[PDB]
């Protein structure tokens, strides 16, 4: 039962940094 | 040492925060919330909740800890660090000092607060377990497998004590 | 519920057919200015026309700025409204010109709901265990988490007493607000560490939180200009960086209201600047009060105009007519105190009251409503009776007895 856990793990820390580089382009653009 | 268990048996009970019961339990002048009778009755007063205390927090004698909250989690790094998700997700509360009511949601929220959200953890309390090894032997012992490992005197004579380490 | 000098403004009472009710709100009276006042909420309400300017024709004493607290109520708190004294312009460190701009500014606003992420600090996770890399855990009450973070905010962390207990707020924008003293920190049963003692701070590691804001120009020009505006460099940037922000889907802007009263009692220079900078394509509108009548324009001492408004300002300006009323429904304006006030009143201490409203002004009777009610609740009676209006109104005398006199 463990597996789907490490996939929604892998998807938060993939997700994550998505929203990190939206906050560096809603820093650097404009 | 007889009545004194029956009242603890009783009367004392696990409280749900230990400084906002101890900031309630002053002027208690009117509210009946804590004393009650038993039999000498010798009305009691507030400690009823400071015993189960020393379960959470052994402070008061100055023996070991400060309580069993933090040493689970101080403890329990093994090979399963792929098998962490395998330790802390199954937690068996059994013996005897969990009769006391209160104790489930407060032990699991003492255990909350430093293991993580996203592991789906599972705090069991039975309402059987006064006598649990007393049932898991009673099953193992239906479920035919005593009869296949049997370690007794045939093999006591013809080994001297190195029968009950490598079966049992 | 601390009611203040009027409280009867809760709405204006327009309906859909475009048609004026008798009473409604308690607002009885003027049902073509009521009409007058539906087109220019309607106007607002439609935000395509900035730049107009509606003046208040009355005699002292109708109650306009009931019929503009009656528009605000209307508009609620989307539009800002920000009514300004004519006594708030003649300022001594700061030009006129440049205080009339500033309330135009503060007329201009806009709303961009947003989002940020909060962070709340473990307890102790000092680790400079590389600088650019920097671990810090959370322990909150719902469960601990990790986050690795660039230097910075690592570099505000050594500026701040980051020691065994803190809270460490992180923003989005590297802001942090630190305390000291959390958790539990009693080891020895010892004396004050002088921090602040706070209990579990109960909540989650990951929300999602979102907040409608309206923001004023006015505000951003203050927050830009600190670390006089110039009028070649900095407001065109604010427009400009305002025109990316709603080219790209950020913000909303909203019209601007605003509402000055004693327009007649300022300066000929702020009426040169009023009459051309509401000339501008990006000018909010405004509606002005003129209080009395024919006088002097501040600064000519010759110069005869009516409502004390030069040909150029009174021009390009709608105006609304607010006359007088009739004196029957004068006991019905007093009846709008009473529900107001909570304390039900007699039948004839009515009718002496609305006489006494009528023998000189309605704010007279308005004014000596309170003291009735007072005398009532000293002498016991739970209602107003004709013997304490009919003392209240030879003990407390109004202007005309004080001439008399």
């Amino acid at each position: 039962r463990l597996e789907r856990i490490f996939q929604l793990s892998e998807a938060h820390g993939a997700l994550a940094p998505v929203y990190g580089t939206e906050v560096l382009d809603f820093c650097t653009l404009p | 040492t007889h009545v004194i268990n029956q009242v603890k048996e009783d009367v004392c009970y696990v409280s749900q925060d230990f400084y906002r019961d101890m900031d309630i339990a002053k002027l208690k002048g009117e509210e009946n919330t804590v004393m009650i009778d038993y039999v000498l009755i010798l009305r009691l007063a507030n400690e009823r909740f400071a015993v189960p205390e020393i379960l959470f927090n052994p402070s008061d004698i100055g023996i070991q800890e400060m309580g069993i909250p933090e040493a689970i989690v101080y403890s329990i790094q093994n090979l399963p660090e792929e098998m962490q998700p395998h330790f802390f997700k199954n937690i068996v509360l059994t013996g005897g000092n969990s009769l006391f009511p209160g104790f489930r949601d407060r032990v699991y929220s003492e255990v909350r607060c430093l293991t993580p959200t996203d592991y789906d953890v599972s705090v069991v309390l039975p309402e059987n377990p006064i006598t649990y090894a007393w049932e898991g032997g009673k099953l193992i012992s239906e479920n035919d497998d005593f009869e296949d490992m049997v370690v007794t005197r045939e093999d006591y004579e013809e080994n001297g004590h190195s029968v009950c380490e490598e079966k049992f | 519920q601390r009611i203040a000098s009027h409280s009867h403004v809760k709405g204006l009472g327009l309906d859909e057919s475009g048609l004026a009710k008798q009473a409604a709100s308690g607002l009885v009276g003027q049902e073509n200015a009521r009409e007058a006042c539906g087109v220019i909420v309607e106007l607002i309400k439609s935000k395509k026309m900035a730049g107009r300017a509606v003046l208040l024709a009355g005699p002292p004493g109708t109650g306009k700025t009931a019929l503009a607290l009656a528009i605000a109520q209307e508009l609620g708190s989307k539009v800002p409204f920000c009514p300004m004294v004519g006594s708030e312009v003649y300022s001594t460190e700061i030009k006129k010109t440049e205080v009339l701009m500033e309330n135009f500014r503060r007329a201009i606003g806009l709303r961009i709901k947003e989002t940020k992420e909060v962070y709340e600090g473990e307890v102790t996770e000092l680790t400079p265990c590389e600088i650019s890399h920097v671990i810090i855990g959370l322990k909150t009450a719902k469960g601990t988490k990790q986050l690795k973070l660039d230097p910075s905010i690592f570099e505000s962390l050594q500026k701040e007493r980051v020691e065994a207990g803190d809270v460490i707020y992180i923003e989005a924008n590297s802001g942090a607000v630190k305390r000291q003293g959390r958790c539990d920190t009693y080891a020895t049963e010892f004396d004050l560490e002088a921090e602040e003692y706070v209990p579990l701070p109960k909540g989650d590691v990951h929300k999602k939180k979102e907040i409608i804001q309206d923001v004023t120009l006015h505000d951003l020009d203050v927050a830009n200009a600190r670390p006089t505006e110039i009028t070649d460099k900095l407001r065109g940037e604010i427009n400009k960086v305002v025109n990316k922000y709603i080219d790209q889907g950020i913000a909303e802007l909203v019209p601007g209201v605003l509402f000055v009263d004693e327009v007649h009692m300022l300066d000929i220079e702020c009426f040169t600047y009023l009459h051309r900078a509401l000339e501008s394509s990006i000018a909010p509108i405004v509606i002005f009060a003129s209080n009395r009548g024919n006088c002097v324009i501040r600064g000519t001492e010759d110069i005869t105009s009516p409502h004390g408004i030069p040909l150029d300002l009174l021009d390009r300006v709608m105006i609304i007519r607010t006359m007088l009323y009739t004196p029957q429904e004068m006991k019905q304006i007093i009846k709008i105190r009473a529900q107001t006030e909570g304390i039900n009143i007699s039948e004839e201490a009515l009718n002496h009251l609305g006489e006494i409203g009528t023998k000189t002004t309605l704010r007279y009777s308005v004014q000596l409503l309170t003291p009735a009610n007072l005398l009532a609740k000293i002498n016991g009676k739970d209602s107003i009776e004709k013997e304490h209006v009919e003392e209240i109104s030879e003990l407390f005398y109004d202007a005309k007895s004080s001439a008399k006199i």
